[PDB]
């Protein structure tokens, strides 16, 4: 990205030209995800038949416990948040405000998705049945508890399986005890920062847990082109990042966190600001939410925010295997056997591989009081 | 123990990641028909049109 | 590397034409505290323009994401065309025209300050504004009186 | 005496200039728009805000 000079010659002479400063975004590969059984020869010859159907669901594990490990990924890393858990959706504004702040952002490639739990997609199908005029929308939702495909303007979505999550007990008034650096050179290869924070309860194991949102009151999300403040209505909105990881708090109350997200304020190549100014030891911040509460987030996000892969296994020598894709994910299974013992195992394996390529581009949603 | 880790190179892929983007709309709006080739080398820096008695 | 350049410039282009008319216009309507909720938020100026004498051309106003989405859920409410609130439904989409005058949404839309100003003004000298003085710009000067001690930036542009 | 190019993106033309450096080993480039305004009628636009 780029800055620009205004002049009433052109003439440029003592004055500051754009650096190039490059960044990456990285991804892994995860851990292995594996079901291994055994029985014994004695059983394969009276007791079992069927086998084949003993073993159909063992490949929907895996997949199972694949979506399960992406949904904790999004939700511990992407920095966006609309509303507060203390309110569940009911309005149609609350799943509105989700498109119009990626497009106020600036978000303009590839498509944007909500996910909700079934509670949620249902109190949006009784407002449904409030309206007052289309004929057809009002019927379905009576009959069908369904809402349509598109919803507020962007693209909706129910699903059953979707992590939960704990706050962790915090309690004080919290400001920041030094001046993070935040300037494109800290944050480029990665969009994490580690703050130290001040005022919090003095011993405290998980203070502050894995998916909590800090609040950075008087910092202000730009527009990424542009570089203007955001106001929504009469108020401008803050910046907000998550905790990717426990910590706890040491006696005398400080709290050393890594944070996804920046506030990225800097002097020598302001072309690169995401927030309206530099955070200052003594900046007030505060936890979204309730000390103790549990709940499902709902997540919003662009095409673009997280990605995923699979690794093809080969073979271990000696031993028989097959591949077997079930969702579109190839999986390994070796058949192999204990020859003094007298018992036959498998094991059926996948590895999965993540990235997240912008924070900015995803966060959690909940109502608004 | 095995250490493998020379073995293998870190690889930068050849593409880029979305940025963000704006919208072009005033610009669009406004009278441009106006004001188009009128300021040249023989007008100097402005040029004028008539207010309506 | 360089594609972006380009697009850096039209950006730039238009956060220019959003100050040069904010600087210019001298129409002025509601407070500037309070966002647009309301139908008649967006409805007063198509018919300022039109008590004004205004007749010739389209008229345009121009929102943020913000409204544009206020207005929207306005449209959810209405009791009797079940195109029209489909639409906001789905889409939230408002139409072409909207209050008599054609509405568009903006994120890029530039902002400005106040500057600090206090105590009860008045004019000191009466001005001379007359046909012939303001014939070619329509801007005159004016000097006020009453303010406060002394303030950099009492009053900025706009 | 320095090397141009000109462009047309959103239908307007950027000149861009090609100099270097010949003591500091640098190659330098710069993409330039001129703009021109007119107000016409000052009475005839302003800025709204809601009614509380
Ligand atoms: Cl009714």
């Amino acid at each position: 990205q780029f800055s620009s000079l205004r002049t009433p010659t052109g003439d440029i002479s003592g004055q500051n030209k754009n650096n190039l400063i490059s960044g990456k975004a990285t991804g892994r590969v995860g851990n292995y995800i594996t079901v291994a059984v055994e029985y014994q020869q004695l059983e394969e010859a009276i007791k079992l038949n069927q086998l084949e159907e003993i073993l159909a669901p063992v490949r929907q594990r895996i997949v199972t416990d694949l979506e399960t490990e992406l949904a904790h990924f999004m939700m511990n890393n992407g920095a966006l948040s609309l509303g507060s858990p203390n309110t569940p959706i009911t309005k149609w504004s609350d799943v509105a405000q989700t498109a119009s702040f990626l497009k106020d952002l600036g978000v303009n490639e590839g498509e944007n998705y909500a996910v909700m739990d079934p509670w949620s997609a249902q109190r949006l199908a009784d407002a449904q049945t409030g309206l007052h005029a289309s004929d057809q929308l009002v019927r379905t939702a009576w009959e069908n508890a369904q809402i349509p495909t598109n919803f507020g303007g962007i693209r909706a979505l129910m699903s059953n399986g979707l992590a939960s999550r704990t706050q962790g007990a915090f309690g004080g008034t919290l400001t920041v005890k030094t001046q993070p650096t935040v300037t494109y050179n800290a944050v480029k290869d990665s969009y994490q920062f580690t703050v130290t924070l001040t005022g919090a309860t003095a011993s405290v194991t998980g203070f502050l847990k894995a998916g909590d949102q800090v609040k950075f009151t008087n910092t202000y999300w730009l527009q990424q082109q542009t570089k203007q403040a955001l106001y929504n209505g009469a108020t401008p909105i803050s910046f907000t990042a998550t905790v990717t990881a426990d910590a706890n708090s040491d006696s005398g109350g400080d709290v050393t966190v890594t944070l996804s997200g920046v506030p990225i304020y800097d002097t020598t190549n302001p072309q690169y600001n995401s927030v309206s100014r530099q955070v200052e030891a003594g900046d007030a911040v505060s936890v979204v939410g309730t000390a103790s509460q549990t709940m499902k987030p709902n997540l919003f996000y662009n095409k673009f925010f997280c990605g995923l892969g699979s690794i093809p296994l080969p073979k271990l020598h000696s031993i028989d295997s097959a591949v077997a894709t079930y969702e579109g994910f190839s999986i390994r299974v070796h058949k192999y056997a204990d020859g003094d013992a007298n018992v036959q195992k498998m094991r059926f394996d996948l590895l999965p591989a993540y990235v997240c390529f912008n924070p900015h581009m995803g966060g959690q949603f909940f109502g608004n009081p | 123990p095995n250490n493998l880790d020379s073995n293998v190179s870190q690889i930068v892929l050849k593409k880029f990641l979305p940025g963000f983007m704006s919208d072009l709309v005033l610009a669009k709006t406004v009278d441009r028909q106006l004001l188009a080739g009128e300021i040249n080398s023989s007008t100097g820096d402005s040029v004028s049109f008539k207010r309506p008695h």
